[PDB]
RNA sequence: CCCUAACUGGAGUCCGGUGAAGCUUACAUUCUAGUGCACAGUCUAGAGACCUCUAGGGGGAAGUGAAGACCCCGUGGAGC
RNA sequence: UGGGGCCCCGAAAAUUGACGGGGCUCAAGUCGACCACCGAUACCACGGAGUACCGCAAGGUAAUCUCGUAGGAAGGCGUUGUGUUCGGGUCGAAGCAGGGCUGUGAAGUCCUGUGGACCGUUCACAAACGAAAAUCCUGGUAAUAGUAGCAGCAAAGCAGG
RNA sequence: AGCUUGUAGUCCGUAAGGGAGACAACCCAGCCCGUGGUUAAGGUCCCCAAGUGUCGACUAAGUGUUAAUACUAAAGGGCGU
RNA sequence: CCCGAGAAGGGAGGUGCAAAGUGCCUGAAACCUGAUAGUGAUGGAACGAUACGGCAUGAAAGGAUCUCUGGCAUGAAGGAAUCAUUCGCGAGGAUGUAGUACGAAUGUCACUGCCAGUGUCGUAUCUUACGUUUUGAAGAACGGGCCAGGGAGUGUAUCUU
């Protein structure tokens, strides 16, 4: 375990993102709770008379770039590290453990996953998914 | 325990409704027949017989006849009584014709701003007169 | 003529059904790109020039 | 018909067996008024309303059935 | 006698109903003034996102940037395959049900279960490439409903074995 | 005529949010996200956040408690005040 | 082997890595049966969004100066209370106290074992579905019972850019 290298400005932006994404709406397509044929993913409302397209506050927030997280901490894991998806053993050499944590690919077999874990542990690299 | 004798009906009702919505007490109102309604007797009687005989029998308004029930209804219209807060407020209100035997001898209070001696004329009727002209026995 | 070798014709209005062409001796819809077994609208053409 | 009554058999009603179809975006115990594309169970303010079930005639759902056959329009037809 | 304020008469409609309702009379009405307060996403402050223009870059400027139908313009997500680069999989691929995390989002990734053999990825290139709607099509399946019908034209069965 | 046909401005159409009971187009306001504050229109008896506020009068008819308003009755009269 | 009228079926027991048990790979949804969580016979309807609570859950994939609760420092906009003087017919105003105490937040030090998330219900505010035709759609205008899958800018020639 190596301490996360995050300077105070990045810490402040990380806490800002925590607070702001705590308030971000789920951005479900309008009326997805009303029909089982509809998915929960976002679709832009298109009808002229649609209340969400007309931006009634009660109907839920529209997707818009104002909800973007701070650019310095955008995409980071909630632990503060950077998510790096490792699809094989050879990808662990490009990662430095100061600010990056590897996520092992979900289809990696147990035989190779054990070796990847041994190499990550010798390198000191944080692992987001393992067996514990 | 509020003594309704010589009190304006609407002003007493507004005071009691706000107190009930301040949510810390049970309010008892006694002598509801002795509450006052300002205005000429003909106009008040006309409006109360219009309200009394309005609705539909299967559906319509059932405006009460007893003065205590009329006073409770008057307070009922100044509350969100269809809401949990308003239902709680109405459950904590008891209105009486005269003094109930249990409350006999208890210390009462009167709302100074609902007093009928603040009226500038003699155009008023008591709630009991309205109730008995609507056919209520009390 | 894939999906198009039928003689299907529409029922018209007055039967409570869509106006799609149907088989002459059944209600099964035919020949239209949104009918099952119907023709592909805008398929690949052997006459297309890819060079 | 005044003015309906009683009675008979078959249904219905209740029980066993068998066993479909047609209306349906959702919700829905309503009533009044207003409002609103000027004909609202759902909006607004009131008034009511404990739930479930059975029977019953059809007030309402501008009930259901049918891309109005009346009128007009289409540089649409047909026959005469 | 003239000129003024407010009110009254003139003043009749159809389900029970409308100052929004309760109600209100030196007012909770009207008129002339005034005081304090409440009350938006407005305005101010801080933090954040994007955008426009400038800048070799670092970055700078925005009181004079941030709503939007028809519609134009830009950049991305996804599906299947091809060339090519680099991989994963019986120590468990795809798919499926549910969940965690990231992303404004299209979506991606991971976890658990199930499953038993295939699946991705770089840079590019293609297309039979994305559905909630068409009285859409095909299949499956509800409510209706244990309901209608199993009566009307020839009401037929019972006892015993 | 909530009729028909012009014109200028501004809106709805395509305009959120706040306020008028509700209100396409009436008032504040044009609106990236979050937090704090102060206001706008409008309101402050209760429903309902904030006045049972102040001063000076009027009204006795529950008149009224209705900015604009398609949502609000006239001529005429009154030794009512 | 047992039950069963049984050449049905069920139970038990086997085969097989796995029932995959014969229209048998995987085995979604609608629909139906049961269970669990929440709620529930005084209750108001676009079924949600937002905030705060009750109950349940919170293994993995989410947090560990993270969650809880406090102290201290700095703090933008904003900014008191109380009291003194004075003005006002009055409600109140002004001046001082005081740009002070406080204050979004930013740090720091302790304390704590939860928090995030998820399901359901409650309270508060807001919203009369969606697509379409429309000047105007919640409409008593048209379309859809539901779910799954299918379902619509393509090629040749030519001109222009
Ligand atoms: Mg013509
Ligand atoms: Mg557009
Ligand atoms: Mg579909
Ligand atoms: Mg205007
Ligand atoms: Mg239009
Ligand atoms: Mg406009
Ligand atoms: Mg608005
Ligand atoms: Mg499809």
């Amino acid at each position: 375990v190596s301490t996360l290298d995050m300077d105070p400005e990045s810490r402040r932006l990380f806490n800002v993102r925590k607070v702001q994404k705590g308030k971000k709406p789920q951005f479900k397509r309008t009326c997805s709770h009303k029909f089982k044929r509809l998915d929960d993913n976002w679709r832009r409302p298109r009808g002229s008379q649609g209340k969400q397209r007309r931006k009634y506050v009660s109907k839920g927030a529209l997707v818009q770039v104002g909800y973007g997280s701070p650019a310095a901490v955008k995409g980071l894991h909630p632990s503060g590290y950077s998510d790096v998806l490792i699809s094989s053993i050879a990808e662990l050499e490009l990662v430095d453990p100061s600010y990056e944590a590897i996520r092992i690919a979900g289809t990696i077999g147990a035989q190779k996953k054990a070796l990847i874990l041994a190499k990550a542990e010798e390198a000191g690299i944080k692992v987001l998914n393992s067996g514990r | 325990v509020i003594d309704a004798k010589g009190l304006i009906l609407g002003r007493l009702a507004s005071s009691v409704a706000k107190q009930l919505l301040s949510g810390d007490e049970k309010v008892y109102i006694i002598n509801a027949e002795q509450a006052i309604i300002s205005g000429s007797r003909a106009a008040t009687l006309r409006e109360y017989r219009e309200t009394r005989e309005r609705g539909a029998t299967e559906f319509g308004p059932y405006f009460p006849k007893r003065p205590d029930r009329i006073l409770k209804r008057t307070i009922r219209g100044m509350l969100p009584y269809k809401r949990a807060r308003g239902r709680d407020a109405m459950s904590r209100l008891k209105v009486y014709v005269g003094v109930p035997y249990e409350l006999k001898g208890a210390e009462t209070v009167t709302i100074p701003d609902a007093d009928m001696r603040l009226l500038s004329s003699s155009r008023y009727v008591e709630l009991g007169e309205v109730s008995q002209k609507m056919g209520s026995k009390f | 003529y894939s999906g198009m070798e039928t003689s299907a014709r529409g029922w018209g209005s007055g039967r409570g059904v869509s106006h799609v062409p149907r088989l002459v001796n059944s209600s099964r819809a035919a020949r239209v790109p949104h009918a099952k077994g119907g023709r592909r609208a805008h398929p690949p053409k052997p006459e297309a020039d890819r060079s």
